[PDB]
RNA sequence: UGGGCACUCUAAGUUGACUGCCGGUGACAAACCGGAGGAAGGUGGGGAUGACGUCAAAUCAUCAUGCCCCUUAUGAUUUGGGCUACACACGUGCUACAAUGGACAAUACAAAGGGCAGCGAAACCGCGAGGUCAAGCAAAUCCCAUAAAGUUGUUCUCAGUUCGGAUUGUAGUCUGCAACUCGACUACAUGAAGCUGGAAUCGCUAGUAAUCGUAGAUCAGCAUGCUACGGUGAAUACGU
RNA sequence: AAGAACCUUACCAAAUCUUGACAUCCUCUAGAGAUAGAGGACAGGUGGUG
């Protein structure tokens, strides 16, 4: 029932914290609100220059968001709508069940 | 080294990645996937006018968004030379079926494609100024606010690297708030190689 | 500096003999941060001149500050190739700070066996009119006595 | 003294014994478990029924004089054998192969510097 | 009756919880004089008690994690101003003159990159 | 030199000690992510473009 | 260096041409690349001819060399002074 | 811990700090000084952002590339060695020359990360490195993991010492086909120079200088290096 | 150079090879190991000139 999403855009799991809470509530279920979980940010830092110029780094990071989404009362049609996730091809959904 | 990249700076902000997909593991084979596919397109894509190449990728499928100025060179007479590209592309490792051809109607208007038709010309024995002062004229009259030109090395087949650039309008590289399309390219010539380098801001 | 005046970063009161005197004393008494030892440094010899004199620890450390404040200093101007030692009056807020300093490094530079009986003795000292620490600013009064010549060069 | 060495009266058992050559400071500690020394006494303050106590486990180790022996037959053959290890002590170089370009001191001994 | 003020500095958190009740400060359930190692730190706590006079009246049951034990102190300090004026609100007019309802923002300092860690350049000499 | 070493370290070595990680796109055999498989270089030039899902100049 | 669980190293040809020959009397000037090998008790009376990198300097094998690898007996480097 | 989700956190949105304001100096206007809220006041503090150009500055060894050469070699696969060699000089750091200390025992307070065939608990053995079995965790859930400086006591009593740990000897641990060249460590023995550094020199006006540990990238193993994270933490800065 | 026991190594000494280490179309046995036995236009060059 623990359906958790990850994204490394703030704005498309901002839209999977949502548009799935609707298609719970498309059904007669109860679902819990989004669950704000902390992001992980991965720091890279790599020398500019193509040589020697050491002491001038470019630093670059890569934030995956994270959600949690409890469904609370689940459905038989909540399981068959359970497949209309409108994920933009790149926000990994975990539904733990 | 003294200009920050454009596409990189604006990146995440304004701007949004070309390749658009999660992969918690296996990101190694996956994102050299999405290279393998656009070294195949560069070339055999080539002489259509493509400007951006967009792979994205959901249930175990590549999908790919091309977006050219010549809609039809890619697409063929119905379908046949798109197919081509399909097949050919999907006898690489998976299936990447979804293939989508968006038409860019105002070519000039293109970073990509402003550069890369200056730097053919050039190759064709061109005058390094009239090439720049043309294209950069096309696209003011286009609506453009702004577009900057630059071409670099050996300018005419001169012994000594030059850099004439051009500009009109407005083209400011320090505002973030600010869509500025840059692209480079190059042009191998008898005398060596050029830069070329577009900023045109709408 | 040139662009006016810099305000200063103030100290709360003891918390033992509240004076911001002897929290200052603590912050030159402390080195590489380490304020535990500081405070211990302080009033194992507030309490320890205590024994040798009599008097309260405050009101001996009193005596003895003002036994080693500077009254006047030595500010160096130039002409040419003589430099113009100019006697120049100490600010009372100096004052204090030359005082506080003079007091724990004439402290550290003796010895018997730690630092907390060398404070305390040199504090002893200063209210006797005694020590390195009231040397020091008798050697500035002089440098001040001798250079009267040049108070009129006060910039 | 003990066994020939004279340990520093005054001292502390504990950190007396180590003076003598072949016992540190881990090694006393181990007599004090045996002889039965409170490891705070002084030499001077010590019994002598504490002295024969800590006389008889000492010898048990190796104390004085054959360590030193046992360090230089063990030096001595790898001389003999002509090893990385032993050539480089002829040499006074670093033997466990630390860097000689421009950090060794306590093998090459004193900087004789070479004019520019 | 918890008048709940909240107060952070550098890396802490506490949950000042004002009761009524004349008796000691409890840190983290344990004695002011046992938790913070110096007095010194024990009067900064004390500071919003003594400009407004409340001192000691009040059991204050903090619920602090992070820091040391300075930030933690001041963190307690600025949370009982701001349980101060949850207790009464007519207590700003001395607070806000001696700057207790402010948090303090001096935070440590980022790593700088090209100088020795912080502020400060690393040896030059010339060649 | 190149497009020899880079056959070697693809070709397989006798024991889990002998491989190393070169640079894919570029064949560099220093300073290559893991998680990437990409060289400082090849790293910056194709984060700039935005090649790389996710990653973006980091501004903190 | 090894273990006491790992035990002596020596290279798995190695003592294969030296158990070759033991059954015979005369010792041989056997060719040798593996310098870390650790000199085996029945390495007695033996020339090892080891590879120092250019040349294969023999070393006759006493006692006491047993437990070092004939690496150790054979100099790579060379330096005559400053 | 049941239960709540109150507080705090976590991450999305959203307020606020704009010379709005109140005076007074300039009403040539901009501006400037003080004051009021207010968490924050004058670009609120930091980061990214580096114009024309300059230095034929650096990179043909990331990559590509005009030209010039090798092309049974200037190309190519293997084992060994070397890249760590040592008369010395230079740059950058680390460690100390102790008593604000050494040691000895108890006793606290973080942040930020990383982790799947990885982190690896708990238990057992070993002086210790470590090893044997192992739960859990694809992780705000389990593991790295314990911060240490710090506090409290005891002991030493200024000594090349109970400071210092360089260098050697012995016996071992892990990783790896393989630690000799040339790995990290662990025990026992040893115990160097070094008693705060000459002329010269650099850094810095706050959470800075100084000081203590933690984490990560690379990585079978290997950091006193680098990048990040917090704890304690000065003060005069009048003045030109 | 954000990682020299082999590798990395581009350097050296041996054992070697030449349409090649790579394009593009046309389980035992010695042996350090490579490798060996048995169950053709072209390539390439960390070569030079920043």
């Amino acid at each position: 029932i623990r359906i958790r999403l990850k994204a490394y855009d703030h704005r498309v799991i901002d839209q999977s914290a949502e548009k799935i809470v609707e298609t719970a509530k498309r059904s007669g279920a109860d679902v819990s609100g989004p669950i704000p979980l902390p992001t992980e940010k991965s720091v890279y830092t790599i020398i500019r220059a193509v040589h020697k110029y050491k002491d001038s780094r470019e630093q670059f990071e890569q934030r995956t968001h994270k959600r949690l989404i409890d469904i609370v009362n689940p459905t038989p049609k909540t399981v068959d709508a359970l497949m209309g996730l409108n994920l933009p091809s790149g926000v990994d959904i975990e539904i733990k069940l | 080294g003294q200009k920050i990249n454009p596409i990189g700076l604006r990146v995440g902000i304004i701007r949004d990645w070309e390749a658009k997909w999660y992969a918690e593991k296996d990101f190694a084979s996956l994102l050299h996937e999405d290279l393998k596919i656009r070294k195949f397109i560069d070339n055999e894509l080539k002489e259509a006018s493509v400007s951006h190449v967009e792979i994205e990728r959901a249930a175990n499928r590549i999908n790919i968004a091309i977006h050219t100025g010549k809609p039809g060179m890619v697409i063929g007479k119905g379908g046949s030379e798109i197919e081509k590209l399909r097949n050919k592309l999907n006898a690489l490792t998976d299936k990447k079926v979804h293939i989508n051809v968006i038409e860019i109607k105002k070519v000039d208007l293109d970073a990509r494609l402003v550069a890369e038709n200056i730097a053919r010309q050039l190759e064709n024995r061109a005058s390094f100024r009239r090439v720049q002062k043309q294209a950069i004229t096309r696209a003011m009259k286009l609506g453009a606010k702004g577009i900057k030109t630059q071409v670099s090395g050996r300018l005419g087949g001169a012994d000594i690297a030059r850099a004439e650039q051009y500009s009109e309008g407005t083209v400011p590289l320090h505002t973030l708030r600010a869509d500025i399309d840059y692209a480079h390219a190059e042009a191998d010539t008898t005398y060596g190689k050029l830069g070329v380098k577009v900023w045109i801001y709408r | 500096p040139r662009k006016g005046s810099v305000p200063k970063r103030d100290v709360l009161p003891d918390p033992i003999h509240n004076s911001k005197l002897v929290t200052k004393l603590i912050n030159k008494i402390m080195l590489d941060g380490k304020r535990g030892t500081a405070q211990r440094i302080l009033y194992s010899a507030f309490d320890l001149v205590e024994q040798r004199s009599g008097r309260d620890a405050l009101e001996v450390f009193e005596e003895a500050i003002n036994n080693i404040m500077p009254v006047l200093e030595v500010k160096a101007r130039r002409v040419g190739g003589s430099n113009y030692q100019v006697p120049v009056e100490v600010r009372p807020e100096r004052r204090t700070t030359l005082g506080l300093r003079w007091l724990v490094n004439y402290a550290r530079l003796r010895g018997e066996k730690t630092m907390e009986d060398r404070l305390a003795n040199e504090i002893l000292d200063a209210a006797n009119n005694t020590g390195g620490a009231v040397k020091k600013r008798e050697d500035t009064h002089k440098m001040a006595e001798a250079n009267k010549a040049f108070a009129h060069y006060r910039w | 003294r003990i066994a020939g060495v004279d340990i520093p009266r005054e001292k502390r058992v504990v950190i007396s014994l180590t003076y003598i050559y072949g016992i540190g400071t881990s090694t006393a500690q181990k007599i004090l478990e045996e002889a039965n020394v409170s490891a705070d006494t002084r030499v001077k303050d010590l019994t002598d029924d504490e002295l024969g106590r800590i006389r008889e486990v000492v010898d048990g180790y190796k104390v004085e004089g054959d360590l030193r022996r046992e360090t230089n037959l063990n030096i001595k053959r790898l001389m003999e054998i002509s090893s990385y290890r032993g050539i480089r002590h002829r040499r006074g170089l670093p033997v466990r192969g630390q860097k000689t370009k421009n950090n060794a001191r306590t093998r090459k001994g004193p900087v004789k510097t070479v004019a520019n | 009756v918890e008048y709940r003020g909240t107060g952070r500095r550098k890396n802490s958190v506490a949950r000042v919880r004002l009761v009524p009740g004349e008796g000691n400060i409890t840190v983290n359930n344990r004695d002011v004089r046992e938790y913070l190692p110096f007095e010194s730190l024990i009067l900064d706590l004390n500071q919003p008690f003594d400009v407004t006079e409340t001192k000691g009246n009040y059991d204050v049951l903090v619920n602090v994690h992070g820091g040391g034990f300075t930030g933690q102190a001041q963190a307690i300090r600025h949370g009982i101003a701001r349980a101060l004026l949850e207790a009464d609100p007519e207590y700003r007019g001395s607070l806000k003159r001696a700057g207790l309802l402010t948090r303090d923002p001096r935070m440590k300092e980022r790593k700088k990159p090209g100088l020795k860690a912080a502020r400060r350049s690393p040896q030059f000499s010339k060649r | 030199a190149k497009t020899s070493m880079v056959a070697k370290q693809q070709k397989k070595q006798k024991y889990a000690v002998r491989e190393y990680t070169r640079c894919e796109r570029c064949g560099r055999p220093h300073s290559v992510y893991r998680k990437f498989k990409l060289c400082r270089i090849c790293f910056r030039e194709l984060a700039y473009k935005g090649q790389i899902p996710g990653v973006r100049k980091a501004s903190w | 260096a090894r273990s006491i669980k790992k035990g002596p190293f020596v290279d798995e040809h190695l003592m294969k041409k030296v158990e070759a020959q033991e059954g015979s009397e005369k010792k041989q000037v056997i060719k040798t690349w593996s310098r870390r090998s650790t000199i085996f008790p029945n390495f007695i009376g033996h020339t090892f001819a080891v590879y120092d990198g250019r040349k294969h300097v023999p070393v006759y094998v006493t006692e006491d060399m047993v437990g070092h690898k004939l690496g150790e007996f054979a100099p790579t480097r060379t330096f005559k002074g400053h």
